[PDB]
Formats: C-alpha cells, structure tokens, sequence
C-alpha cells in the first residue's frame, strides 16, 4: 500500500503551492485515491481500475502507456522534457490535469473531489507522515555517507600499499640473487686458501 | 652431410621418443655413430625422458648420461662443446670424480666466483621438496638473517614475530571469522614482510593486532595472564607506521 | 540559516498532535524564530540576540545547560508543553523524578496564515526528503562499486603475497643446498690440511 505526496500548481494558483496525495496498492492501475489541500483546506476522490482503462480507450492510447503518463503526472515521475498541468475549481470541485507537448495541450484525466469535512486532521496525518519520511530518508543518508567515507579510505589505502607491495616483490629474486652470491664467493675466497696451503703443504 | 665434429664418436640414444629417433638422425649427420644398447666405447647415452633402459642404465654405472640440450648446443655451435654440469644427467666414477674436484654436486665451482648468470643456472635444475614445512622454512630462513645480517630487511622486517590479528568474533574460532576488513589486510602486509600470522592465539605468539573493536581486549589480557610468554597488545597503526618508515617503530608507542 | 521541525502534545490537549518548529540563523544563539500549529492555526515568536544571553544572567547559568537544555527539550518522556490561545502563553518545564520545576516560556504573538505556515513546512520535510533521496541512490551505487574494487585489490594482494612467500622458499631451499656444498668442501680442506 504505496502513498505518494507530491507538491504542485494549480494553473488558477500560479505562486500557490498545493499538495497532492496520492495512494493506493502496489500498482495504481488497480485504482487510488487523492487527496488535495493547500494548507488550509482539502478535497479527495478515489479512480477505479475501469475508468482507467476508459480514459485510455478515450484516448486511443495503448495501456501500458498510459498508466506509464499517469505515473510521470501524478507521482513526480516526470523526465527533463514532460510539461505536465493542474486545474481545479474550489467552486466545481474539478480536476483534470493535462500534457503539453507541441504547444499543444493534452489532457491526460480528471476527478471528482469532495470538499472534505475534517481539513487540518488529515494535513495532519498527511504531515506526520512526512516527518516520518524525512527522517528515515535522513538517517539513511548520515549511514550511507559514513561508509562512503570508510569506503573510499580503505580502498585508497590498499590501493598504495598494494602496488607498493607488487614493486617489492618484483626486485625480490634479483635481491636474494644477489645476498647468496655475496655469501657464496666468500666461501670459495676461504676455498681457494685453505687449498692453496694444502698445495704449498 | 652437414658436420662431423661427431665423426668416430658412438652414442645411445635412450631417450626421447625431441624425439629419439630425430636426434638420432641429427647425430648422424654430424659424423656420428648411434648404437642402440651401450657398450664399452659408447661415448655417452642422451636422455630426453626418465624411463626402462635408462633408469636401469644409471642402476648400472657403466656410463654417463646427458641431456639432449648438450647435442643441441653442439647441432647449433657446430662444435663438440664441452661437457658442463648443467649438461649430466648421470655420472659414471670416473667422471663424477673429474668433477667433483671443481664443482658442488649442483654445479657451482669450488674456485670460481658465481654470478647472476652462472647462479641462475645452478638453482635452474633442482624441485623440490618438501622435506619442508612452512614452520620449518621460517627458521632456516631466520636463522640465515640473522646469520648474515639480513634480519632488518623490510621484506624481513616482522620475521621474528608470530601474531594473532583479532580477526575473529570469537577468539580461536574459525568459523566466527570477519572478512573483508582492514585487519585481513593487515594480515596480509604483516605476511608479505616476514611475519608468521596464527589463526590460534596459543602459547608462542609474540603479538596480537586489534584494530578499531577493542570489544575482546579483556579476555585477551585474561587469556594472557594464563601463557607463560606474555604476548604484546598493538595497535594495527604500529604495523603500518613500521612498513612506511621501512623498519621496526616500536612497541610501547602502541600498547593495547 | 538553520531549522528545525518536531512534534508535541500540550497538557491542555492531551489527545493529538501539534507541531513546534524552531528556526534560527547560522547558531541558536543569535537568537531565533519559533512556530506552533494544529493542522489549522498559525502561532509565530521572536527571542533573539541580547535577551537570549540576559536569561542566564537574570538566572546566573551557563549559558550551557539553559541553552543545551532548551535544544533538548525543544528541538526533541520528560519536558512538558503548556500553550494558551487567547493569552499566547506558552510555557514547558523540565520534569524530573520525583521534584519539578521551570525551563522556559514564551510569551507568543501569533499571525495570520495557518497556511503560509503548513506550505513551507510541508515543503521542507518533501525537499529535505526528495534530495536525501537522491543522494542516497548515488551513495549506494557507489559504495557497490568501491566495495567491488576492494574485493578485487584484496584477492590481488592475497596471490602476490603467496606468490612472495613461494619465492622466497623456493630461492632459499636451492640456497641451502648450494651453501651448505661450500661448507662440507671447507671441512675436508680444514681437516686435510691439518694432517698433511
């Protein structure tokens, strides 16, 4: 059961921040509900999995598609390039919310809001659940940047010390080499005398 | 046809098959005689392969067995190159004793200074063997160091220490291991430069390494106060300063 | 500037919630803004630099635990909140075992947008949270890969150190040998010589 809290603009409301909530169970193509406020009041409305369907038939738009725009419309899901628009009447309670691509507008749905009865009840349930969200998502970031830290400290340091190693283990044979040639012609300097001697014996 | 530096000069030609009956063909074609059992005017047998003949041929010592690579240095110089050690693979009494006045049983002369070259070579036929165990190479090698002052090598710089890295949830517990950490690295710089590392905290360990969980450090120190060698408790930064200023810090600086 | 936002109760309401937000500029001690709210209504007060260092004057206190002591019980079962709507009062005192006693009390003056209020707060926590996550997906396919090359220079370290060990071992077995040839001849002669 995914919410999503979302902020947008009314076309009626151009410096107005406003909220939309939606929710519903795990896909939204099975329907959802949706919640609207400003902060000051807040109206909702529930889709079904038919109207969907229904819409996109309106729209001779293949399914997957459409649910596809109304997830970039409705969950913030949108790319670079998306334009999307929101309209409501306080008065007609009316939602449609549209597309703008060739300067051309696309309606993409609609709802029906209901003025709701208990306003700064739901904001607050609505604003419990995103302190809630911050926090977790706060957290998980303190978290996430300390082992970014452990991390980046710890590979950089085997780096160096492993390439140091490598080095040293390349000169190691020539460097034994050479201690045992060193020992080794000493034992014949001793060699050659003690033989010498034998000879002048 | 093309040589006879081998003209009058028989050979056994055992093994092969650089294969035998090409070296017997190129023996041929420089002057040379091919026979194929031994006798009392065969020069020498070539032995590419152990084997029945040959193995055999040794049990007896008649003759004098040597490698294919003399014949080739031979075929290439378009000389009789003399016999040299790396050459034999068997030596018949007399010439084993003709030998064994300028070389080691190896082929390092008595009188001779060696050389990177010429010690090369000599290392170049041996392997081994196994007549030595980890434990075992360690002393010998210890004991050479120290023998010859080689014992402040950095590659060398830990060989005296046996350390315990508190790489386990629970001490001398295998299976609690914890992996990928910055003291499985220093596992492995204390290896590389000499050390023993012991996946035992026993009696005979010098050293135990902790890192940043100083959660066992007390049942180490009560451990210690069981052993009989009384084992130091460092810090892993005391490995790391020793490899970077390339000898030993020591120890009391890192203390527990 | 810094902020702040948290959740309280009052004694006066016992049975919901309401939301404290305290904000401030570049340290609490400057002084600052602090806020309260229903979901409905708009409470607002300004308690800044020279009378915020004269509280523990007029109280003797470091600073230390009167400031600390706030930002515990302020910025977040034991500190305790009384407001009222109609005086502006609000009060909260630090409550102990078995004693009680006084912490800190505004006298608000509250404003006129329940709503300007509930937007930027709103807004905060959905910013606050829509760059931390963000942020935490590239944290995390990075650390995947720092973890990844890790892994990678610690099996190449693990063979080059085994490869060292063999190294040496074979190198000194042959050694050995060789040495201790030179050693055996060096008796001979010693011995030789000493009976001719």
């Amino acid at each position: 059961m995914e919410r999503k809290i979302s902020r947008i603009h009314l076309v009626s409301e151009p410096s107005i921040t406003h909220f939309l909530q939606v929710s519903w169970e795990k896909t939204l193509e099975s329907g959802f509900v949706i919640t609207l406020t400003d902060g000051h009041s807040a109206w909702t409305g529930t889709v079904s999995e038919s109207e969907i369907s229904q819409e996109a038939d309106d729209m001779e738009m293949e399914k997957g598609k459409y649910v596809g725009e109304l997830r970039k419309a409705l969950l913030s899901g949108a790319g670079p390039a998306d334009v999307y628009t929101f309209n409501f009447s306080k008065e007609s309670c009316y939602f449609f919310f549209e597309k703008n691509l060739k300067d051309v507008s696309f309606r993409l749905g609609s709802f029906n809001l209901e003025k709701v009865e208990n306003p700064a009840e739901v904001i607050r349930e609505l604003i419990c659940y995103c302190l809630d969200t911050t926090a977790e998502n706060q957290a998980k970031n303190e978290h996430l940047q300390k082992e970014n830290e452990r991390l980046l400290r710890d590979w950089n340091d085997v780096q160096g010390r492993f390439e140091k190693c490598v080095s040293a283990k390349e000169a190691l044979e020539t460097d034994l080499y050479k201690r045992f040639i060193l020992v080794l012609n000493e034992k014949k300097t001793k060699i050659r005398s003690l033989h010498n001697k034998l000879l002048n014996a | 046809k093309i040589s006879n530096i081998f003209e009058d000069v028989e050979f056994c030609v055992m093994s092969g098959t650089q294969p035998k009956p090409d070296l017997e063909n190129r023996i041929a074609e420089f002057g040379g005689y091919i026979v194929q059992n031994p006798g009392p005017d065969t020069y020498c047998v070539i032995a590419g392969s152990e084997n029945i003949r040959v193995k055999n041929i040794i049990l007896s010592n008649k003759h004098d067995v040597v490698k294919p690579a003399w014949l080739l240095e031979c075929f290439k110089t378009k000389s009789f190159v003399p016999w040299q050690p790396r050459f034999m693979i068997h030596m018949c009494p007399s010439t084993k004793e003709h030998f064994a006045r300028e070389y080691d049983c190896y082929g390092d002369s008595y009188f001779i200074d060696t050389d990177l070259n010429q010690l090369k070579e000599v290392f170049s036929g041996i392997k081994n063997s196994n007549e030595q165990t980890p434990e075992e190479m360690a002393s010998l090698i210890a004991d050479l160091e120290y023998r010859y002052s080689w014992d402040c090598s950095p590659l060398s710089m830990f060989r005296r220490h046996t350390v315990y890295l508190d790489s386990y949830a629970v001490i001398n517990d295998l299976s609690t291991k914890n992996e990928g950490t910055r003291l499985a690295i220093k596992a492995l710089e204390l290896r590389f430069h000499g050390a023993k590392v012991v996946s035992c905290l026993a009696e005979g360990v010098s050293h135990v390494i902790i890192g940043e969980d100083h959660s066992r450090v007390a049942d180490f120190k009560a451990f210690r106060r069981t052993f009989k060698r009384k084992f130091k408790i460092l810090k892993e930064s005391w490995v790391t300063d020793s490899i970077d200023k390339c000898e030993l810090q020591e120890e009391n600086q890192y203390l527990i």
